[PDB]
RNA sequence: GCUCAACGGAUAAAAGGUACUCCGGGGAUAACAGGCUGAUACCGCCCAAGAGUUCAUAUCGACGGCGGUGUUUGGCACCUCGAUGUCGGCUCAUCACAUCCUGGGGCUGAAGUAGGUCCCAAGGGUAUGGCUGUUCGCCAUUUAAAGUGGUACGCGAGCUGGGUUUAGAACGUCGUGAGACAGUUCGGUCCCUAUCUGCCGUGGGCGCUGGAGAACUGAGGGGGGCUGCUCCUAGUACGAGAGGACCGGAGUGGACGCAUCACUGGUGUUCGGGUUGUCAUGCCAAUGGCACUGCCCGGUAGCUAAAUGCGGAAGAGAUAAGUGCUGAAAGCAUCUAAGCACGAAACUUGCCCCGAGAUGAGUUCUCCCUGACCCUUUAAGGGUCCUGAAGGAACGUUGAAGACGACGACGUUGAUAGGCCGGGUGUGUAAGCGCAGCGAUGCGUUGAGCUAACCGGUACUAAUGAACCGUGAGGCUUAACCU
RNA sequence: AAUUCCUUGUCGGGUAAGUUCCGACCUGCACGAAUGGCGUAAUGAUGGCCAGGCUGUCUCCACCCGAGACUCAGUGAAAU
RNA sequence: ACACAGGUGGUCAGGUAGAGAAUACCAAGGCGCUUGAGAGAACUCGGGUGAAGGAACUAGGCAAAAUGGUGCCGUAACUUC
RNA sequence: GCUCGCCGGAAGACCAAGGGUUCCUGUCCAACGUUAAUCGGGGCAGGGUGAGUCGACCCCUAAGGCGAGGCCGAAAGGCG
RNA sequence: AGGACCGAACCGACUAAUGUUGAAAAAUUAGCGGAUGACUUGUGGCUGGGGGUGAAAGGCCAAUCAAACCGGGAGAUAGCU
């Protein structure tokens, strides 16, 4: 983007940091979602652990 | 490089060379001595001596071949009726080159080429 | 004399009909391939239900070249087309169970004994 | 493509030092007519090596 | 009475675009490249908490510290604005080592194979493609390896002009607009006959101390130096198995270089044939000219690669990192201080080529010259007559030598070139005549005719008797012999 | 996308490998309805990509024919 | 600006092959283009041919190479027919 | 003078436009012709262009120009 | 019948090469587009510079065009070289 290598490098570092943070966050959400999906039942009366 | 090759190009294309040598051979056997430049004269021998050699034996086939290489019936007729019996005993070398100086217009080394027994 | 982008006919019943050479194996900066040397090829045309599909990358050994080979006496055997025999990518052994067309004496070695055994004529 | 300093007359003469012509070393005398001529060429009267090769 | 606030106030009164541009200047001043410096970039080093099951230092290394290079982006404006052409690509390179591979070695968290890291080493080698104008990058498949850099991020008076970077046009955006965009997309003139240095070749003159023809020595200079795979040792050493050597030997390849045409081929407009249209030789028949050699099919010699021979080495000397023996300083230890040994594609040779202008001009063998006199400034002096050697040059016929000079063969006591004779090769059964057929055409004579550069011969032609240049015993001083 | 900077967005086709192309998706920096929106047979010395034939464009250059370049004779410049 | 590979309107229109004023060779007619001669190096221009491969070249099949006439059989998507 | 090659819907033949003696004969090579030159479209001298019917002039008009008087415009002048 | 198709004269100039002190102050060779039309061409005329003309490029207006050329103000001015 910028004519300056230092500014280009700074912007690239920021985007890279955001992408890594996003990847980690997404991986956490996917894992959290999968665990929740398995633990929670279908919502039908058949899936039971206590009556 | 032109290792073991023969034939002077003489700054002309092949068709021009063939036609020029045909004309020059006709002129030489017609007049019995002609003046031309030294390389052209040295190259003219290789065309006019086989014609005489061919002309040594009179036959219809030989006359047609001589006609194919000269395109002048008078020239063919002279070759077979005179030049063949005249040179009937020679083992080649029916011409003679005599260097005659340099041309005024372009300083080309000229020469006279004549039949050996002209006189 | 096979190099890159050369189309070849297939001499075995492995299922491929027309392959293209994409590398000449066995050495840096190598230009051509005679007979009996591996090349890496891609399959550009195959029969409907064969052992190989169109677009697979695998090895092959050249058995016939239009430039031909030369023998110690000075003779030369020239063929009308360039033909190869498909080989496995790891074992380098023939996929098909039959060979089509003749081959030459340059192939008789422990590596291609199967090919010369199956060949209909060994020139 | 072009010079940066004018070459001298000295340099001009040095370059032209090999441009000189060479005069003919010796002429030949015809054995019959006695006149001089270039070696292996016919004399100005039409003789060559004694015999009269071309009329006039 | 003036936020004349741009406050010593140009007027009471004034904003933009120029890539359609244009002039006078500045490297006083920016972009490229060079210069200084090194924040930034890259590569090292100092301390060692920690990761490594235990153990800092096998490999990494936090918090901190000290440098090297000029190497990215910069800082400055010292060079150039009376022009220093710029990204990438093609061709051609050359240097550095902070070494990508091959070579030598220490440690290893090194059983073996295969690795990690560091030290020494620049001799050689160090991909082809898909995508984009790309450098860079990702990907496919090889390779022993696909190095990092310098050279105006080498190279446009060598090539390109796709991107960028003029004038045309459009899209998104900004502006009322002219227009503008490190936003994009279509199209868009790359000049120079080389004077000097440099470099690749090749000559002329003179020198080397009388002149000449050969053959050398070698001070010095250049070229070349890469490596795979398979087999034997040996499925041995090692390992529980899977797997699998060091050292040493043999064969066959890839790339590069030199040579050659004997083989496989290309060219072969100078050889032969097939055939279309037309014109000419009175006409038939047969030829010849033109149509890219009219279009083709073959192909001699020569030149050539794709074709086939050869090469990189082995060996020796001295070494780098490294391994040592003996041995004190320092009763021990210690590769070093005295002394001795080993050690790599690096150095010097060994292989090939140039090479005494090597002015330090060298060495060896052989050939040629053994006359009379004058003059004045009396000396390495000048002049006349006689003499012209050995050898060279010139001229001619020429060459698988060659731009031209040069180099090589031959010049009548001659095969140097052309022609001629015979053979070989190439083309493919010529012309004329006869027979069969109404005819196109076929068959016989006939594997005929023609045949360049090839091979073996042959003075038939051209290579003249001469003439020209070059001389006529070769300076001085010492030393050793000779009489 | 003649329009998307991030961007070679992601998926599919073609290729062994496709920053271009084609077909979708919509997170439209910053499309859009006569400074016209979206298609469209035919047409174009229009822009991009792929395939068959063909090839010295290339791997990798080699030979041959002429016109210059070179030598000889005659005339005889120029930029700087 | 030249005895300049440029520019210039109208008229005549032969033979053979060809659809033809294209194209090739000729007639009537007119020219060989005002420096030549050698040699047959690199390199430059305009061409011919090429083993094996067929776009691997390159920004891009740029340029070369290739197709090419007449009669007949047959001819797809899409379409404003 | 004899061969060879090139154009031949032109590189042949006749005009208009344009040029203005370059046309033909004798003579000369100093300067012009990219070389030599006895040759020339070069120098010098002489000769050569014949019309009731070809073309121009003449009679007639198109686009357009000039324009008696006239209208308009500081003057020059514009339109008709 | 057609701003229809293939293709010469004629008009134009898309690509490459050569030439860039050229044969030429934009052309030559091999290809290329139109070729009964919004075509092309000869002769004469008309539109004049802040004006003309433009199937529109600020193109062209005598090898000169974001305001022609010639004469004059004129030895413009130039804190610049």
């Amino acid at each position: 983007d910028e004519r300056s290598q230092h500014k280009n490098k700074a912007k690239a570092l920021s985007v890279l940091g955001a992408r890594i943070h996003a990847a980690e966050m997404a991986k956490r959400q996917q894992a959290e979602a999968s665990t929740r999906r398995n633990l929670l039942g279908s919502g039908d009366r058949s899936d039971r652990n206590r009556t | 490089m032109r290792h073991r090759k023969s034939g002077r190009q003489l700054n002309r294309n092949s068709s021009h060379r063939q036609a020029m040598f045909r004309n020059m051979a006709g002129s030489l056997v017609r007049h019995e001595i002609i003046k031309t430049t030294l390389p052209k004269a040295k190259e003219l021998r290789r065309v006019v001596e086989p014609l005489i050699t061919l002309a040594k034996t009179d036959s219809v086939a030989n006359r047609r071949l001589a006609f194919a290489r000269t395109r002048d019936n008078e020239i063919v007729a002279k070759l077979f009726n005179e030049l063949g019996p005249r040179f009937a005993s020679r083992a080649g070398g029916y011409t003679r080159i005599l260097k005659c100086g340099f041309r005024a217009g372009d300083n080309a080394p000229m020469a006279y080429i004549e039949l050996v027994d002209r006189s | 004399m096979i190099q890159e982008q050369t189309m070849l006919n297939v001499a075995d019943n492995s299922g491929a009909r027309r392959v293209m050479c994409i590398k000449v194996l066995g050495g840096s900066h190598r230009r051509y391939a005679g007979v009996g040397d591996i090349i890496k090829i891609t399959i550009k045309e195959a029969i409907p239900r064969g052992k190989v599909k169109k677009g697979d990358v695998l090895k092959a050994v050249v058995v016939r070249t239009k430039k031909g080979v030369r023998r110690p006496d000075g003779s030369v055997i020239r063929f009308d087309g360039n033909a190869c025999v498909l080989l496995n990518n790891n074992s380098e052994q023939p996929i098909g169970t039959r060979i089509f067309g003749p081959v030459t004496r340059e192939l008789r070695s422990e590596k291609f004994m199967k090919i010369i055994s199956l060949a209909p004529e060994v020139l | 493509a072009v010079q940066q300093n004018k070459p001298t007359r000295s340099k001009r003469g040095m370059r032209r030092s090999h441009d000189a012509l060479t005069a003919v070393t010796s002429l030949s005398v015809d054995k019959t007519s006695g006149e001089k001529h270039l070696r292996h060429h016919i004399t100005a009267d039409g003789y060559y090596r004694g015999r009269k090769v071309i009329a006039k």
